[PDB]
């Protein structure tokens, strides 16, 4: 929330951002701004593209090319609110390797 | 109630502003978290009446 | 107030704090004081492993009305977690099995980063090792107060808790006291001696 | 082979951090410590011994890579 | 006030009017059965790519006495640009 | 074109296989392309490129052209893909016409795309031989005269020919032939003095080299034009008008374009000497006949002229249109219903008209007329003009006047058509597919009489044909075969309304 | 996930069970109880079909036995799955080639079932 | 680009998620193969 | 039964890291695909080989090694024709429930082609007489997933002759 009288936690402003990425520190801006702050776990499926659910893949009724992905909440906020406009995010996954 | 001892003495207490259902005989917690309304939040929403809502 | 300028670019965080500046010239650069009180609140969570298991079942027997003590423990099959102020916590204790997760209270040493609301430049946020202390305000080093341009004429300071060991390495490492003595923008150095030093 | 010889404070600071994420899950340590429970003390310690199985694999722009032991690069 | 659906409309809302009876007699049979025996001249010719078999382990001599065989027709070439040669 | 790329895509993997239909698509959506890039975006070998262009340029469905630098571009003809449908009805046509060596000789036409003199002769004395038995022999006599017979009729036509690479560009050869069409010998049939017998499959130089043979479906589609514009006028007036529109038209058949909206001048005394003795018809019975279908209001025909008796002429834009509204008005009274198709016709008659004005015409009461316009509006065959009285053109203060357009109608059926015959196919596919256990059943059931069937074939395995197991499972077999033969049917009865309604939206296409 | 060749090369029911029998003496070499009560199937998998194998005349063979008996079977032109099922199966009751096993027209010669008993009691 | 990286909750590529670590950790890349006797 | 080429990244926690990282990657792929069928594949035994085994990566989440590897594991799938001997657990009425000996009980053959005596009332009557071997027809897999079986395949019992028993 926004601050005491809410019981609300810090902000961390745009500078603060700029400075950890000055440092360089990827991981700990990572876990600061997405662990920290609203962690959620979504499925994709890489044929369609579209967001799953408990490894299940709905648009292309399969669940043969699901996978586990951390997101911001509000990331996945913005994906459905976009897809509410019909302008429909596809993901296209990569290995990590 | 107490998924493994079975014991329905659940008491409500507030923790360094965290509400959530613990039990006084295991100590286990059986639900943590709540979401509540903002006033930004609130001073948008518009409040709708029954009567307005059924016509 | 929409998503992309509200939400996205910045956003609220937990496991944070902001307290009154107050001086301390009896602490090592790299070092800030921390209330206890701010001490028993922020938690750590610690993995259960073969190195410190003595030592987190000290802690959890201290409980969480005591410092040294912890918040809450997670097992490792069951994601249930055992609130401390109630229960037995001795047998907790010897219930302890490695990779469980114990969110101790904030201890000595703990990396903890420490900034200040106007931030102009790479070093208005540091990290440092944390000690802890039993007065109200947070306190360091007068020599460390030019990066951060505080001046305890009633300043409120930032206070931030990793939460992951690669995150407390990142700090440690990169924003360092120790490590960022110079400035960036033309190699001089910030952290220096002040005002009752100098004289 | 042709970047540099020492071992950057980015390198220093993910090594340090994975090596302590590890040990923190009850991984095998090979420095033996003497009653330091703070993982990463046990990391640096591990640094300065020279004996943390962690390979850099630096990365050009292209595609092209290039693998130091850790031991291999120069600490400071 | 429009009654509130309870039950979503059925996957097939049924038709009042049937589809027409089809053609009958003599010309309509002769061009199902000409289009019938079509599908396998077809078939046969080489025209039609036979798709490449597959997943196929190990060998043996019975691989001889099983063997489908069929002739290979060629396209004039002077009417084909060059390039497209095997 | 979705739908008609889905009915392409089907029939092309029907008829030649998979890695041709693939790059028939990709041709189909791409438009011209050149042959690396053709490989790379399908990602299929060199080779297999290869196999599909040239698999598909010798039935003459795709073809290249050469732009700068040298370049080969291929391109794929929509149109001529959607006409292998219609091999069957051709097949019919050329049966009625003439004889069953023509149809062989069309058959193979379409099945090889071109051939020359001697392959098709040759092709066609082959498969005649195993239709007869007793020893009698096939000459190559009577398929030429067949052959040239259904050329001079313009039925079959020549490739574009090979232009001489010696007498133009001597040296380095461009990397296409690029071929020529010539029209003085579309129809130039070469002589083979050499007559034989083509062998019945025991089992145990080219004097026609450069030209090559095809069938002109153009000359199909005007005679099928003509049957249908014959059939109706039967159907409306009298048969022996019909007989007169078809004569005249047979007169026009060589001395008209295919693309004209008149045809010829014919007058009533020609038509009179060339009309069949069977019809014992009089002079002046031809002249009131030809005056009524004059004023017969379809208009098929007309005067242009009272030179040389009667002569007459025949409007073959408004006979394709009449016929396209027919079939149009025939459809939306089977799906909608009868007082509907009255709507469809009164709004047909009266271009522009308000709802209440329909309403009071075809004395339909208010809330029956009112739902069937709205619903024949959102199926896309109505229109609305919306006449303001202002020119913001906004609320509540314009008029609507319906007003229906044969054209996008028309369109938009074609369209329908094209989606249907593709469900059908995608039905009948499944269908088989699913069965297929019991097809290979049914296979090695009838393999087992087949494969020694005269040496050493038992009368004691007769009784076995029915030991396996499909003795119950023929009756599903045969409800699949009758299925899947009324779908074929079915989809070959569509198949004919398509050529109406493209034909109109040929007509009514210039092309400048 | 992907799998590349779901038919890629058949095994004889002997390799499997050699492999069954190695993997269940490795385990009982290697035994962890974390490991084992997290997924017992592994454990149930392996020790009821090594029974059902062990039921089986599967047992005493070698891969010199297996080797010869194909290359015996190889001269017999017969095809590959009715071989792999005789050594999957062992018959030597003439019957079993003569009805049950299947391709008996023309294949079966009446002479060339005794060399397959012999073969199959080897 | 990093403001995306953070918008998607990805590592950015510069600083510490520029370079891939490696476990060195005792195996054997292709390890001899059991040979199969059917084929 | 058959070798397949399994591809596949597996994730070692870091507590293994003394033992070979071998052997700790064919306990994790044997606990990984033990009784677990694969859609269009077939039901997964052991692993057989490890073919290769490349470089280990380390992500800077869990901290663990993950490893991708090319190796080979034996499935049970029938090519339409293989010989199988099973035995009768179980018989509907509309179809016997045969059982391959401790392998699965989940092949049913709808009786519809033995000797025409065909008929199962009720009362577990194994067959119509005038341990039981099978050819099989088909394979068939699904998506059990369907809310937040797959392997069944058609079996076949004509007239073998059957000397042995009938
Ligand atoms: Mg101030
Ligand atoms: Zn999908
Ligand atoms: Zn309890």
């Amino acid at each position: 929330t926004e601050g005491r009288s809410r019981d609300g936690g810090l902000r961390l402003g745009e500078m603060e951002r700029d400075c950890l990425i000055g440092y360089g520190a990827s991981m700990l801006l990572l876990e600061r701004l997405m662990i920290s702050s609203d962690a959620f776990e979504v499925d994709v499926c890489g044929q369609c593209g579209l967001l799953g659910y408990s490894g299940w893949c709905h648009y292309c009724k399969s669940s043969c090319h699901v996978s586990s992905l951390r997101i911001p909440y509000a990331c996945k906020l913005l994906f459905q609110e976009l897809q509410s406009m019909n302008i429909i995010p596809r993901l296209k996954l990569s290995k990590y390797n | 109630r107490c998924p493994d001892c079975g014991s329905t003495e659940l008491v409500e207490d507030s923790h360094y502003s965290q509400s959530q259902l613990v039990c006084s005989d295991c100590g286990c917690v059986v639900t943590e978290g709540v979401l509540t309304t903002t006033f930004s939040d609130e001073g948008n929403l518009r409040e709708v009446t029954y009567s307005r809502s059924t016509g | 107030q929409g998503r992309f300028r509200g939400n996205l670019s910045g956003k609220r965080v937990d496991f944070s704090g902001r307290t009154v500046i107050s001086p301390d010239p009896n602490l090592r650069i790299d070092e800030v004081a921390v209330p206890v009180h701010v001490a028993k609140i922020l938690t750590f969570p610690e993995k259960v492993n073969k190195a410190n298991i003595n030592f987190l079942r000290k802690l959890v027997q201290n409980g969480p009305e005591v410092h040294p003590g912890a918040n809450f423990i997670q097992q490792r099959h069951t994601q249930m977690k055992r609130f401390l102020k109630y229960g037995n916590r001795e047998k907790m204790a010897q219930e302890l099995k490695y990779g469980d997760i114990v969110e101790r209270h904030l201890i000595d040493g703990d990396v903890v980063l420490f900034n200040r609301q106007p931030s102009l430049h790479k070093l208005s946020i540091m990290a440092h090792l944390a000690r802890v202390k039993p007065h109200r305000t947070f306190r360091f080093n007068e020599c460390v107060c030019t990066p951060y341009n505080a001046d305890f004429d009633g300043d409120e300071m930032n206070l931030h808790l990793p939460q992951t060991e690669e995150a407390k390495a990142e700090a440690l490492v990169l924003m360092g006291t120790k490590a960022n003595l110079v400035t960036p923008r033309n190699g001089e150095p910030l952290i220096a001696a002040i005002q009752d030093f100098l004289t | 082979r042709i970047t540099t010889p020492y071992m950057t404070k980015y390198e220093r600071a993910r090594v340090l951090g994975t090596r302590a994420l590890q040990i923190a899950m009850c991984a095998p340590v090979m420095v033996e410590l003497e009653g330091e429970t703070d993982p990463l003390l046990i990391a640096m310690k591990e640094l300065k011994a020279r004996k943390i199985p962690i390979i850099i694999r630096r990365y050009l722009p292209d595609g092209s890579y290039e693998d130091w032991g850790v031991d291999e690069l120069i600490i400071t | 006030l429009p009654d509130v659906v309870l039950k979503p409309p059925p996957l097939f809302p049924d038709t009042d009017y049937k589809p027409v009876p089809l053609k009958t007699g003599e010309g309509e049979e002769y061009m199902l059965a000409l289009k019938q025996e079509l599908r396998e001249t077809m078939k046969r010719m080489p025209y039609f790519i036979e798709t490449p078999e597959e997943r196929q382990d190990i060998e043996r001599y019975s691989k001889r006495y099983m063997k489908v065989y069929k002739e290979e027709w060629i396209p004039d070439w002077r009417r084909l640009p060059r390039e497209m040669m095997p | 074109t979705q739908a008609e790329i889905k009915l392409c895509s089907l029939l092309l993997q029907e008829h030649f296989g998979e890695i041709v239909e693939k790059i028939g698509v990709h041709l189909i959506r791409t438009g011209s392309q050149p042959l690396r890039v053709i490989a790379h975006d399908t990602g299929t070998s060199l080779d297999q490129v290869k196999k599909a262009l040239c698999v598909l340029v010798q039935h003459n469905l795709v073809s290249y052209q050469v732009h700068k630098r040298g370049v080969v571009e291929y391109e794929a003809q929509c149109s001529r893909v959607l006409r292998m449908l219609r091999y069957p009805r051709y097949i019919y046509t050329t049966k009625t016409l003439y004889s069953d060596t023509g149809e062989l000789i069309v058959e193979e036409l379409l099945l090889n795309g071109k051939l020359t003199m001697s392959a098709v002769v040759k092709k066609v004395a082959d498969r005649l031989t195993e239709t007869m038995e007793d020893g009698k022999t096939m000459d190559y006599a009577e398929v030429s005269n067949t052959f040239v017979r259904l050329a001079d009729t313009h039925f079959v036509q020549r490739c574009p020919s090979v232009p001489t690479t010696e007498n133009s560009d001597p040296g380095p050869p461009p990397p296409a032939p690029t071929l020529v069409i010539n029209e003085k010998d579309m129809y130039l049939v070469p002589k083979l003095s050499l007559i034989g017998k083509g062998k019945r499959r025991r089992s145990s130089p080219i004097p026609d080299d450069g030209i090559y043979w095809q069938a002109n479906l153009d000359r199909f589609h005007q005679h099928f034009r003509d049957q249908a514009i014959v059939s109706a006028v039967a159907n409306r007036m009298d048969q022996t008008s019909s007989e007169i529109v078809r004569t005249m038209l047979r007169m026009s058949e060589i001395t008209t374009s295919s693309s004209a909206p008149f045809t010829q001048p014919l007058s009533s005394n020609e038509i009179f000497r060339s009309l069949p003795v069977g019809y014992n018809i009089s002079k002046q019975v031809l002249d009131q006949y030809l005056t009524l279908l004059a004023d017969d209001p379809l208009e098929f025909v007309g005067k242009s002229g009272d030179s040389g008796g009667g002569m007459y002429v025949i409007n073959l834009h408004k006979a394709l249109a009449s016929l396209a509204t027919a079939t149009l008005e025939s459809v939306v009274q089977e799906r909608f219903g009868s007082r509907c198709a009255r709507i469809f016709r009164l709004v047909l008659q009266k271009k522009h008209i308000e709802q209440k004005q329909v309403e009071d015409f075809a004395m339909i009461p208010a809330k029956e007329a009112k739902d069937m316009l709205y619903k024949m509006l959102s199926e896309n065959f109505m229109s609305l003009q919306e006449i303001p009285k202002t020119p913001d053109h906004a609320p509540s203060r314009t008029f609507y006047l319906y007003t229906v357009n044969i054209l996008s109608a028309a369109r938009m059926l074609l369209h329908r058509c094209y989606k249907s015959i593709a469900n059908l196919i995608e039905r009948r596919q499944f269908e088989t597919k699913e069965n297929k256990r019991l097809l290979e059943k049914s296979q090695r059931v009838e393999a087992i009489i087949a494969s020694m069937q005269a040496t050493g074939a038992e009368e004691a395995q007769l009784q076995e044909i029915e030991e396996m197991i499909t003795a119950p499972e023929r009756q599903q077999l045969e409800t699949l075969k009758r299925n899947v033969n009324k779908l074929d049917a079915s989809e070959i009865q569509v198949d004919e309304t398509i050529f109406l309604l493209e034909s109109y939206i040929e007509c009514t296409m210039k092309r400048q | 996930m992907e799998v590349k060749d779901a038919n890629s090369a058949l095994l004889s029911n002997y390799e499997v069970f050699q492999l069954l029998t190695d993997l269940k003496e490795q385990r009982k070499e290697s035994g962890k109880n974390k490991h084992s009560s997290g997924q017992q199937n592994l454990n149930t998998i392996t020790y009821e079909t090594l029974k059902y194998i062990s039921k089986t005349p599967c047992r005493h063979q070698s891969p010199e036995i297996v080797r010869e008996f194909l290359t015996a079977l190889k001269s017999h032109k017969l095809t590959k799955a009715e071989k792999l099922q005789l050594l999957n199966h062992r018959p030597v009751t003439a019957v079993e080639i003569q009805l049950m096993v299947e391709e008996s027209e023309e294949r079966l010669t009446e002479e060339q079932i005794e060399a397959l008993l012999h073969t199959v009691t080897s | 680009g990093v403001s995306e990286c953070i918008i998607m909750g990805i590592p950015m590529n510069i600083g510490t998620g520029l370079f891939k670590l490696l476990h060195k950790a005792d195996r054997d890349p292709n390890p001899p193969k059991r040979p199969l006797i059917f084929d | 039964f058959v070798l397949v080429e399994m591809v596949d990244t597996v994730r070692i926690p870091p507590w293994q890291f003394e033992r070979k990282l071998n052997d700790s990657i064919a306990e994790e792929l044997n606990k990984k695909l033990a009784n677990k069928v694969v859609y269009n594949v077939g039901l997964c035994i052991c692993l057989f080989d490890i073919t290769k085994l490349e470089d280990a990566y380390v992500f800077p989440g869990d901290g663990a090694s993950h490893t991708k590897v090319h190796f080979r594991c034996v499935v049970f799938h029938p090519f339409l024709d293989e010989i199988l001997i099973g035995k009768i657990k179980g018989c509907s009425p509309e179809g016997v429930h045969v059982s391959l000996g401790f392998f699965d009980d989940i092949l049913i053959p709808p009786e519809s082609l033995q000797q025409p005596a065909k008929f199962d009332e009720a009362e577990q009557v194994w067959v119509w007489e005038y341990g039981e071997e099978i050819r099989f027809r088909v394979v068939d897999e699904s998506f059990v997933d369907t809310s937040p079986y797959t392997l069944v395949g058609s079996i076949s019992e004509p007239g073998l002759g059957l000397l042995s028993w009938w």
